[PDB]
DNA sequence: TCATATTATTACGCCAGACAGGG
DNA sequence: CCCTGTCTGGCGTCCTCTCACCTATGA
RNA sequence: AUGUUUUUUUUUUUUUUUGAUUUGGUGAGAGG
């Protein structure tokens, strides 16, 4: 099985899972802590926001590449954007700070 | 773009600002057409139109007019995801208390408002009254009411009287709860008390109350009045394939808490009774608690058919919450996944890739190639050419592959060397083809495994891959420094076949010009693959600085040496492969091959043995057959040998003249040598058998058997296995735990009958279920360690220190187990280690130990080294890079920046799975005694007893480092004394455990003092000897008359006068323990050495307990303080001891369990770290007694025992980073100058950054104390809630954090592998260099 | 079809952490 | 009032693949 | 040398760009 891109889920903002559903890979937890026993910062990047859940993120890299320019607009992933509203909808007041 | 992450309480203006519109209806759907509910859970007004910029029933269908509402349709109208963001909010009409806030462990309101968890739910179930400011009153304001309690309080305080009860009134008593008074008045409590449970109940209760001051945080912001709404898109209504709705848990539980408010306003409008709104209201507070963390309350709702609903805390906490299933780990594109195989023609850089996965997962840079050429125009015509697959784009497929690598991961990924980065070459196939050697690393072998490719997109994650990730980069594990693409199976037989020799063959004893001829002569079909022969060689030994100088000369070695000659590059020398080669060889010549000539030869020697190895494996045919495993000959009589024993011992056990323990040892002992002797008979006719004359009488050689040869070079086999298959298979256990007295005394060759092969199962099933049950333990501890570790990065050069941990080599009491050239790799010494003659630099004081500073430290015989530990670095928030030392897997120094604290959490969670689950002193070796801890005294006999329970006996040889240690016990008769030599194998120590000796020091004749017959001690006359001795009774037996009687001996003279111990003034008198028996008895004098008395009597949870810091059940107990000791009161639950110091002041006390058989005497005088009991010592003793570096001594040798036990190799380096995260908080003792409280804890580089700010101004500093958490509790107490909440219980951490107002400067490896960004580890703390220098 | 709103099983194994009881 | 059984909560391995099955009521 | 010398309705509207190819929990079993 192989995927490039093609449909992802509805709540999340991630590819699905699965070859019935023509979905992409579990970058598990484990694989993320092998990437940082080495220094693949910029790997690791590209593996959690562009690859899988940033939107303006992978909207861009596609066209990024399909142009000739290998390089990613990061921005911030949309699963978190879910926590902040779940965590949020208790009686939390979870924020994000100064500039 | 943005720091810190703040956390805090939602007031209703906040939440009110959060919100777009009140949630009235719960009506959800229409679910009958399509459309919604105006106005009901998913309305249009309150969040947005489900189309982008349309509004739902009918104006805007193009472009011009984004955002009019018209009263038709009472619709926003912006993008689709706008509703995504936007969230509601329902006024519950009834105030309801937070779960989170209120059953937390301990509650938020539980320890705020001063009252008992069980009396908090009363009230706000609506079954108790609480009182709210009363007035003139009789009554508290604490203090609740109940029903009759009220009632009467109704009719007599009609006037001036408040009672109310639920929320409300628990809000009013906190809006009504004056911050600031309750400090003051906390804090006067704490020192105006010196009840040591009420202080700490005190200082729990006022650090809550000061930290609610410090923020924003309101008392009457813990109560819900706006509950808020999470946003619809966040809560989906998607229809499964059908025509109904599967509508998530979310929904069910906000329809819930919409139609019990709505029921209660009508109430409300009504005028219903008492008791209709109070179950109305205990409803909603029911519903809303249900809402927010379900089941926290008494038995969990539930929707179909008995499984609880899933709420919103549910979707934070847990395995599948967001953070351990959606942050930490997400489903990735570009990414594939297949079936795995050999394809040995690789070079270790670059692996096998389908064409139809290359295709699938390089479409984009297909698509930018062929709209680069001109092919093609718009992208969909590159689409349908991709699509069709034409004869073009696999030019353009092998022209985007070339030098762009590829990330392979095999799927239970432990450790880094599980996700390597290659070359793809492409292959008509549909399987992963991966180079053999990198299968040792991840695991792989090729019984069915899968692994998952990932495409680095980026150029910068390319270079990553390039760079650090790739295949040739990691040869070495991290753990350590052994090599990890040694060649595993079919490699090492082919040498071993190639580089071996018989003593006929063609060819023998010819001379050869080269190895070239050699080759040569192989082929042609001259001469044979082993036949000993003279060649000449040319090695080149590199002596000089860097240059290479060539030495030929003739070597006796034999055909395949000279062929594997061939391919050993320049530098190694000849002998390194005149030897058999088996895998430790060919192990050691890859490494000796890195050592010298660096990374490239090291890389092109392993492919060319890898290929020269499956070559002469093919030229070999080296098969198995039947007649490979060669049954002894004298196995049958050695079998007949041990039937007659087990007859003659039965024939005594029917005439019973043995014990059955007895018996049951003499057959496990005779079968177990039995099963030894067949060992031996089967080992000897498997390495030797061959028996080949040459010219003339015959000569012996080792076998060419093939299971010997796949034993003797470790391919595959042991001798335990090659044992099974010819010799006995020994004594199989039953599940029981003992072992089964009738072994299986047949092989695998011969036949195992029925009951052989049950025995069998009985011993396999057990291993299977271990396996399996133990891999998730295995699991679990290296989730504990990587994210107690988390944070820890190479962020210095120097701490400039001086201290540093001992590394002596370790010795138990065989022969030297570990050699200090082990332990001693690679670290950078603290000070300089003097020469072992007089006072010599020999190595300076900051120098990295490697391979030649090891060799010049062996040769001169250094004791043990002084190095620097990663426990002692000063380094504020990291690591210092000398601190650390070798980089393990680089034979530099660490870099600034490596994350060391994962590597090293992944080297020891790692081998997890190859972990188990479930009389005196005799030397071995020749050589000098010396003692340590010894207070001793000479006998009259002559042999140097010891008045000093702790002594150490080292034998130090003749050149200065030490080879045996061993414990000798208090009175013990030592053969040898101090300085002495002696022999091999002569006994130097002799004592009775089973009678504590009471021997003295000094001479002269025995008192009985306070030593009477009837209740002190008592008269029990030996039956079978006839010399009596009167028996010391113990303190419980006697009666409360004479309890308070300590029976003791005391040393007088010939006259009576008390003969005083030599240095003080006071007499030696010994009180007489419990359970004693007086052997030598009144009036007969004594020397030293006799006794005054007769005194009788873990594999990976071991990992586990020590990590995670457990107490053992019985600890052994030690002094916190030194100088003298005593008794205290008789039994009351336990039994006191008193220790007053000599010049330190006195009041420390202990009250021991006096279950316990003790080692002091009441004229003993202690010291700190100095031990009262004995048993397993628990390291928060180790800690607060000793010092850090002995817990951390204790936590590396206590850890390392149990990775030597199963045979693995781990450097200290990681164990002690990881003792550092466990002993990270501190406690202060004097709080000082500073900010800080009492008995507050605080971490430690908070507390040392700010004595050092402050000592370095005119103030003197805060005196702390370090206290060890345990990894589990040291990870859920960080500075740094994101990093506490992507681990175990989110609820506990999150309401401290919220109740706290914590915030999260980032600053850590997870908060940005959450927050989406640049780790601040690798490559990007070049980037977090930059953006913490330009703030 | 369109609002009404929650009851008659037990059978893990530690391991911390908080709580009423009593010498 | 300091030990103490006793009770309550909170953990318990990653990755993947196949299949089936989904609230009652009701004038 | 010369041409108003057989006229009659045998009739004028495009595509337009502006947007995408759509699948959530529970429980059971297998591979490594
Ligand atoms: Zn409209
Ligand atoms: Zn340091």
């Amino acid at each position: 099985h192989a995927r490039s891109t093609g449909s992802y889920s509805l709540v999340t903002q991630q590819p699905l899972g699965g070859k019935a559903q023509f979905g992409g890979q579990r970058f598990g937890e484990m694989e993320v802590w092998a990437l940082e026993a080495y220094g693949a910062a910029y790997t690791l990047q590209e593996m959690l926001t562009v690859k899988s859940d940033d939107v303006n993120g992978r909207t861009k890299m596609y066209k990024n590449i399909v142009d000739g320019n290998h390089q990613m607009e990061p921005g911030m992933p949309e699963s978190f954007n879910v926590l902040l509203k779940e965590i949020r909808s208790l009686g939390i007041n979870i924020e994000l700070e100064d500039e | 773009e943005f720091d810190a992450i703040k956390i805090a309480l939602a007031s209703p203006d906040m939440i009110r600002s959060w919100s777009f519109g009140e949630v009235k209806k719960p009506e959800t759907i229409n679910y009958r057409t399509f459309k919604p509910e105006r106005d009901g859970l998913f309305c249009a007004r309150i969040f947005g139109p489900v189309k982008d910029y349309e509004c739902l029933c009918g104006k805007y269908k193009r472009l011009k007019h984004r955002g009019v509402i018209c009263e038709k349709c009472g619709v926003e109208v912006t993008q689709t995801k706008v509703r995504r963001e936007r969230m509601g909010h329902i006024e519950l009409a009834s105030p309801t208390a937070h779960i989170w806030f209120l059953k937390s462990l301990p509650s938020r309101i539980g320890l705020l408002l001063d009252m008992p968890l069980r009396d908090i739910e009363r009230v706000l179930y609506f079954e108790s009254y609480v009182v709210i400011e009363g007035g003139m009153t009789n009554l508290e304001r604490q203090q609740i009411l109940t029903e009759e309690q009220y009632l009467d309080a109704l009719e007599e305080f009609g006037d001036e009287f408040d009672a109310k009860m639920g929320a409300e009134a628990i809000q009013a008593l906190l809006k009504s709860m004056d911050l600031e008074q309750e400090c003051e008045q906390l804090r006067e409590e704490l020192n105006e008390t010196n009840s040591e449970t009420k202080r700490k109940k005190l200082t729990k209760r006022i650090k809550l109350l000061e930290a609610f001051v410090q923020s924003g945080n309101k008392p009457e912001w813990m109560i819900l009045t706006v509950l808020p709404v999470l946003p619809p898109d966040l809560r989906p209504l998607v229809p499964l394939d059908g025509g109904r709705f599967a509508t998530s848990d979310l929904n069910d539980l906000y329809r819930r808490v919409i139609n019990r408010n709505n029921r209660l306003k009508r109430l409300l409008d009504l005028a219903a009774p008492d008791i209709i709104v109070r179950n109305e209201k205990r409803m909603l507070q029911e519903a809303v608690d249900a809402l927010l963390d379900n089941g926290r309350r008494g038995r969990a709702i539930t929707g179909s058919n008995k499984r609880p609903l899933k709420s919103l805390a549910d979707m934070i906490k847990g395995k599948q919450g967001r953070f351990r299933q959606n942050l930490l780990g997400k489903r990735v594109d570009y990414s594939g996944r297949s079936v795995i195989t050999v394809g040995p023609y690789l070079r270790l850089h670059q692996c096998g890739l389908p064409k139809k996965m290359a295709l699938e997962l390089f479409k984009p840079f297909i698509y930018g190639k062929l709209e680069l050429r001109g092919l093609a125009t718009t992208i969909k015509a590159a689409k349908k050419m991709v699509e069709r697959e034409e004869a073009v784009v696999w030019d353009i497929l092998d022209e985007v592959i070339r030098e762009h690598p590829v990330l392979l991961n095999r799927a239970p990924t432990l450790h880094r060397l599980g996700i390597q980065a290659f070359e793809p070459v492409l292959i008509e196939g549909k399987a992963i083809q991966l180079h053999p050697l990198v299968c040792a690393a991840y695991n792989a072998d090729f019984d069915g495994d899968q692994m998952a490719v990932h495409v680095p997109l980026t150029l910068e994650a390319q270079l990553e891959a390039r760079a650090l990730m790739m295949s040739t980069n990691n040869i070495l594990s991290p753990a350590n420094g052994e090599p990890i693409i040694v060649p595993s199976q079919d490699v090492v037989l082919g040498l071993y076949y190639m580089t071996r020799d018989c003593v006929n063959a063609k060819g023998e004893g010819m001379v050869l010009t080269g190895p070239k001829e050699a080759e040569r002569l192989y082929r042609s079909g001259l001469a044979s693959l082993h036949a000993r022969v003279k060649v000449r060689i040319t090695e080149y030994e590199k002596d000089a600085n860097g240059e290479l100088v060539a030495k030929t000369s003739l070597k006796d070695t034999t055909v395949g040496r000279a062929i594997l000659w061939m391919i050993v590059p320049k530098g190694l020398p000849y002998s390194i492969v005149n030897q058999a080669l088996g895998k430790k060889a060919i192990s050691k010549m890859l490494n000796t091959c890195y050592r010298i000539l660096g990374l490239k030869p090291t890389v092109i020697f392993a492919d060319q043995i890898m290929y020269t190895g499956f070559a002469y494996a093919a030229r070999s045919g080296a098969s198995v057959g039947i007649d490979d495993m060669v049954i002894p000959e004298k196995k049958h009589e050695i079998i007949s040998e041990a039937e007659a024993e087990v007859a003659e011992i039965q024939e005594q056990f029917q005439s019973g003249l043995v014990t059955a323990g007895e018996r049951y040892n003499k057959v496990i002992d005779i079968w177990a040598a039995a099963n030894d002797r067949v060992s031996k008979a089967m080992m000897d006719n498997l390495q030797t058998e061959t028996v080949i004359n040459r010219d003339g009488q015959e000569e012996k050689q080792v076998s060419f058997n093939s299971i010997y040869m796949m034993a003797d070079s470790g391919a595959r086999g042991s001798a335990a296995q090659i044992r099974q298959l010819a010799g006995m298979r020994g004594l199989m256990a039953k599940p029981d735990g003992s072992i089964i007295e009738t072994p299986i005394t047949a092989n695998f060759r011969e036949g195992l009958n029925v009951l052989q092969y049950f025995i069998s199962t009985h011993g396999a099933r057990k291993g299977l279920a271990d396996t399996a049950l133990k891999t998730a333990n295995s699991g679990y501890l290296t989730r504990r360690l990587v994210d107690v570790a988390q944070d820890l990065v190479v962020t210095e050069d120097d701490c400039g220190t001086h201290e540093g941990i001992m590394m002596t080599p370790v010795i138990e009491g065989g022969d030297v187990k570990e050699p200090l050239r082990d332990r001693v790799l690679g670290r950078v010494t603290a000070e300089d280690v003097l020469k072992p003659g007089t006072a010599d630099i020999l190595v300076p004081r900051n120098t990295l130990l490697h391979e030649q500073w090891c060799d010049l430290l062996e040769e001169n015989s250094v004791d043990a080294v002084k190095v620097r530990s990663v426990v002692s670095c000063d380094t504020d928030f990291g690591v210092c890079a000398h601190c650390y030392g070798r980089d393990l897997a680089r034979g530099h120094i660490i870099n600034k920046g490596e994350a060391i604290g994962v590597i090293a959490a992944q080297s020891i969670g790692e081998p997890g799975t190859q972990l188990t689950m479930r009389s005196s002193i005799q030397v071995k070796n020749k050589g000098s005694i010396k003692l340590s801890n010894v207070k001793s005294v000479v006998n009259s006999s002559g042999k140097l007893v010891i008045t000093s329970r702790n002594t150490e006996l080292k034998l130090i040889d003749e050149f200065g480092r030490t080879k045996e240690s061993y414990k000798v016990p208090y009175g013990a008769v030592l053969a040898k004394g101090d300085g002495e030599q002696v022999a091999g194998g002569e006994t130097v120590a002799n004592w009775d455990p089973h009678t504590m000796p009471v021997i003295t020091e000094v001479s002269g004749f025995v008192r009985f003092t306070d030593m009477i017959d009837g209740q002190t001690i008592t008269r029990q006359t030996d039956e079978l000897t006839g010399l009596s001795s009167l028996v010391v009774l113990d303190s419980a037996e006697r009666t409360a008359g004479g309890k308070d009687l300590r029976p003791a001996l005391k040393i007088v003279d010939a006259q009576g006068n008390d003969v005083l111990i030599p240095g003080t003034d006071m007499p030696a008198q010994y009180f007489l323990p419990g359970k004693a028996i007086v052997q030598l008895e009144d009036g007969v004098q004594i020397s030293s050495g006799d006794t005054l008395a007769r005194i009788p009597q873990g594999g990976l949870p071991r990992v586990a307990d020590l990590f995670e810091a457990r107490r053992p059940k019985e600890p052994a107990i030690l002094a916190e303080i030194s100088g003298i000791v005593s008794f205290g009161k008789e039994t009351k639950g336990k039994r006191r001891l008193v220790i007053t110091p000599v010049d330190g002041s006195d009041p420390y006390e202990e009250m021991i369990p006096k279950w316990r058989q003790l080692n002091v005497f009441e004229g003993e005088r202690v010291e700190r770290g100095d031990v009262i009991s004995d048993g397993p010592e628990a390291p928060h003793d180790i800690l607060r007694l000793r010092g850090v570096h002995a817990v951390t001594r204790y936590i590396v040798n206590e850890v390392q025992d149990v990775y030597r036990l199963q045979g693995v190799k781990i450097n200290d380096k990681h164990i002690e980073v990881i003792v550092r995260q466990m002993l990270r908080k501190a406690t202060i003792v004097n709080a000082g100058s500073s900010d800080f409280l009492e008995g507050e804890q605080v971490e430690y580089s908070r507390v040392k950054i700010a004595n050092r700010e402050l000592e370095a101004n005119g103030k003197v500093g805060a005196t702390y104390s370090r206290d060890l958490l345990g990894i589990t509790k040291a990870s859920l107490a960080t500075e740094s809630f994101i990093s506490a909440a992507s681990f175990q219980e989110t609820t506990r951490v999150l309401t401290e954090a919220a109740v706290a107002g914590k915030r999260d400067e980032l600053r850590g490896l997870k908060e940005n592998v959450i927050v989406g960004r640049l780790i601040p580890a690798g490559t990007g703390y070049a980037y977090h260099q930059d953006r913490m220098r330009r703030r």
